[PDB]
């Protein structure tokens, strides 16, 4: 019954902070390499970054310039911060628990997705 | 990053069998798992295949995956008109910190 | 996997339902710990490193002499004295000699004669205190399921290999976490403060030669010594005073005591120096291991469908287990290695239990080496690994 | 004058008229032998020389090694052997080591392991047996009357000097006669066979250091030794084999035992070597002295008529006698120095006894120095020397 | 009480051996350094040689060429032989007891004398 | 052999005193005793003085000897016509083995 669901401002002004959180229910927050993915319409998918429940920090080399990700072990949630957002970052954001080593039955898991636009 | 080159347009009539290629490098497929996805517009891609042809409850038995040294393939037996979508292969990479890279995508269209 | 073969191996099993598990890590000893629904991991204390040693007392085992002088007096005229008796680099002695006309005295009796010689040490030894505060325990952790025999002796590339990790625990940081990749993480709560009182010993440093001796033995050395950082006491141990026809006195040193100590040290624990830090080869350490955060790797995998090949002779260990080196030419890996024993090939009843809990193959590449451990039942059984018509079968018997 | 100052001085007096006198000569000790109508002479045993020493058994106290090699064996393959175990220059030992897959063996258990190291000795010590047959005793005899103060320390020219004579006694010629010039000749018929049993001892020769040690202690030495002319036994004394947790074996030699021997030797009778002939510093010897052929010199001489002058302070020795140094300005010499004690001048009662038997002056030249010894009786006396109106008189008292 | 008496041929042939003996009576032969003296008529006395009872041999260096002296401790006598005698050695020979060590009361002692001639 | 030197001619009337010299070196007089003899022709010389003015029983009191460092003297007090004879001084010598050397002799004559 595990379920992932995005939550956050669907519209933001440019040069602002794109903040997104994602709560995990009926699941341990320590059981996955929780990650974020994006996909602009027309182009391919772009994996945003990963962070582990102990605090293991991993960024996309193409996005590590302005990505800062946080995870709350208590509230069973993990967050995301993106400063200095451009109009080109208008994409559809998903939170997902990616299995870095494929050791878990069922494999990866995905939420429902949110399309975020920036108005300038 | 050696860019993955795929043919842009794949076509075929109903009832035919169509396989999709997914070629990678030593850093990603030679040590990690391979996943496949079917992309529907306006929604998030849904997991079809994870961890060498296992499927969670609800995914039919008609689908089956297979991995090689540096290339991945997906066989679609019993093609249907509902299967016309974009397909992406994603696999872990053992580069600098450990990255999840996606494929370039291939349009599949029934005549 | 380094516990496989050492005689001092103990198999501990915690109580059913309990959370805590205590272990005792000895030098040269190895503890193979198991738990229900948890992986079997080997933990061994390899080397103990003590730092920040400071001088306590230094003994001289080779001395040298020069500048001997004499003085004599007539009988009953009192004792003889020279100005260097108050000089601490000289050792003197008064004796009784027969005096008369031939020596130049006019009385009946013994005349006092004193002779001094300049004290100097040529080669010396040093004893240094071992502070339990500046003390480091280095632990190595090794997991079963992978890491074939080629990983038994390999010390270059430990920063890059995730299966192997070096652990260091001091009284300043008694907790450390092992990044273990697929198997999760293990807790290590050790008690260096209540493990062994290393305060009742000294760390001796000879001429690039190093031992561990009793503190009772060190203060009983009958040799010239000085405490800390020279003011030498007990000079009489190394010097002989020859009487020369009761007229003059000569001074000679004793031969080098370096060999006399090396023989007496037979029984003492030896050590070596890694530059300025000294490592030990004895001592134990009590630790507490966390089973909560330690996870398996491969319980959801299917059984390895491709064929197996006996590459090496399956052999037995000192405790009853069977290890086998094999080649999996299959490419469907990572896969769960099918391993169990059967006493009846018709019923194929899974008897006993796997020591390496859930042995798994990692790489999908061919010609890869892998080894696993098995626990057969007492008496008759058959080692059957694999599934289907391409499974491989071996004979084995217990007792 | 050579007995003056040694504590071990004995006053022996043969029977009145008897010819034989027995004495006991010790090293460093001095016997003043007297006889009626015979001169006072000193007899002392100076040096004991044992010759024709040959090697008996050699101990090694500093060794060296080179070109070591190893070989190990698999479990259940038997015990380990190498071709040099049958070579007497090597020392080996078998142990049990853990063998397995990583080591190159196909079983788990104890495997036999033997390791040898090439033994070689650089510097060695040798113990030599003391044959009472090859034994030489040197005796020195010295007459009074001459040899003024410049002769106290003078050892060159005794072959030409008639007062002093060197004696040598060996078992092939146990007799020697001492040339005494004017005083005749003295016999020394000695019995070396019944003086001290040196058969229960050994002659140790260290690195230019020499002792006299027990034969019980010498056969108890725990060091490598070889008999006769080499076959080495007890090599393990200088080599330590530390076993390393039943897996590896190292071999090291022990340091030089030069100091360990010097410590145990505190108490043993020491000796030295005169090149190739060995001298001793212990042992006593009884001899028989002939007074028949010993003659006086100067009984017909005239009495010293000229005056005397006190050159030095009359002093006493350790045994009760009185010496006086005086200078003879007279030219009527050689003359009998008038010396005597008297309690009554009419009876001329001879009290005490004369130590310097018949004191005589040699040179007739003036300003010559000479010194003589006198024995007053216990209690009151008067030192009266000279004759006539110019004699010099002094008071003296005993106890 | 000691008494000395010479004994020997008072006449000898030239170039022959001149043999002479000397007896000591009422006296010990070991108490003296027994010697011989000679005197050519006109010249002074010439000491011939001395010999001690143990055998200590002493000759005049001017006559040591052909002087040989012997002493018998038992028979209380001591002898003298001079080979190759010339006509010039015609002298009066005496044996006498000289006290080399001043050990005897009275000092030296002398005999009665015998004149020995050689005829050519 | 160092010869003992004596003055050749000594003379005197009865009642006078006449001394006789005998000069030597350390080898003879400097270490040994000195003896005198009175030589009468055709007979053995008779001992007058031995050992520094000692005279055996029978030698009169008129004769007396004396020795110095390297010189010896013999005094004849109360000369008589019967005392006219040859006189020799003899003393031991400490040369190579020990020689007995005589003096040159001195004639005594009554005026």
């Amino acid at each position: 019954q595990v379920h992932l669901q995005e939550s956050g401002p669907g519209l933001v002004r440019p040069s602002e902070t794109l903040s997104l959180t994602c709560t995990v229910s009926d699941g341990s927050i320590s059981s996955y390499y929780w990650s974020w993915i994006r996909q602009p319409p027309g182009k391919g998918l772009e994996w945003i970054g990963s962070i582990y429940y102990t605090g293991s920090t991993n960024y996309n080399p193409s996005l590590k310039s302005r990505v800062t990700m946080s995870v709350d072990t208590s509230k069973n949630q993990f967050s995301l911060r993106l400063n200095s957002v451009t109009a080109a970052d208008t994409a559809m954001y998903y939170c997902a628990g990616l299995d870095r080593y494929s050791w878990n039955e069922g494999g990866d898991h995905w939420g429902q997705g949110i399309l975020v636009s920036v108005s300038s | 990053q050696p860019v993955l080159t795929q043919p842009p347009s794949a076509s075929g009539t109903p009832g035919q069998r169509v396989s999709i290629s997914c070629s990678g490098s030593r850093s990603n497929l030679g040590k990690n798992t391979v996943n496949w996805y079917q992309q529907l517009p306006g929604t998030a891609p849904k997991l079809l295949i994870y961890n060498h042809s296992r499927r969670p409850s609800g995914v039919p038995e008609r689908f089956s995956g297979s991995k090689s040294g540096t290339s991945a393939s997906l066989a679609i037996s019993g093609l249907q008109s509902e299967d016309e979508a974009d397909y992406f292969c994603a696999a872990w990479d053992d580069s600098l910190n450990g990255l999840y890279v996606f494929g370039t995508g291939t349009k599949v269209t029934v005549l | 996997i380094r516990c496989i073969g050492v005689s001092n191996r103990d198999f501990v099993e915690g109580m059913s339902g309990g959370t805590w598990v205590d272990v005792v890590l000895e030098h040269g000893g190895c503890v193979t710990v198991m738990a229900q629904d948890k992986p079997t991991v080997d933990i061994e204390l390899v080397t103990t490193t003590v730092s920040n040693m400071a001088e306590v007392r230094s003994y001289c085992y080779e001395a040298s002499i020069s500048d001997m002088a004499s003085d004599s007096r007539c009988p009953t005229q009192g004792e003889a004295y020279l100005d260097k008796q108050s000089d601490t680099q000289y050792v003197c002695k008064r004796t009784l000699v027969d005096r008369g006309w031939g020596n130049g005295c006019g009385l009946f009796g013994k005349g006092s004669l004193v002779t001094c010689a300049k004290f100097a040490c040529s080669k010396k030894m040093t004893g240094k205190s071992i502070q339990p505060e500046n003390l480091e325990y280095r632990i190595m952790l090794s997991v079963h399921g992978s890491q074939h025999s080629g990983m038994i002796v390999n010390d270059t590339g430990h920063e890059t290999d995730e299966n192997r990790a070096k652990v260091e625990i001091t009284p300043n940081s008694p907790r450390a976490e092992a990044t273990l990749g697929g198997f999760g993480s293990l807790g290590l709560d050790c008690e260096p403060r209540t493990g062994l009182d290393f305060s009742d010993l000294y760390y001796l440093t000879m001429n690039n030669k190093h031992w561990l001796v009793h503190k009772e033995w060190f203060h009983d050395i009958p040799l010239p010594w000085h405490a800390g950082a020279p003011h030498w006491n007990n000079k009489e141990a190394l010097v002989e005073f020859k009487d020369a026809h009761a007229k003059r006195q000569t001074v000679v040193v004793l031969g080098s005591q370096e060999g006399a100590v090396h023989t007496a040290l037979a029984g003492a624990l030896e050590a070596e120096m890694d530059g300025a830090k000294g490592r030990l080869s004895s001592g134990h350490l009590k630790c507490r291991l966390k089973m909560d955060k330690l996870r398996l790797k491969g319980v959801s995998y299917s059984l390895c469908t491709a064929a197996f090949t006996f590459t090496k002779i399956p052999a037995e260990t000192l405790h009853g287990t069977v290890t086998v080196e094999v080649q999996y030419a299959g490419t469907d890996g990572p896969c769960k290695v099918p391993a169990q024993m059967a006493v009846d090939m018709q019923t194929l009843t899974p008897v006993g239990r796997l020591i390496t809990a859930n042995p798994v193959i990692t790489e999908s590449t061919e010609n890869s080496k892998m080894m696993l451990e098995l626990d057969p039942p007492f008496g008759d059984s058959y080692i059957v690994i694999g599934v289907g018509e391409k499974k491989i079968t071996h004979h084995w018997h217990r007792s």
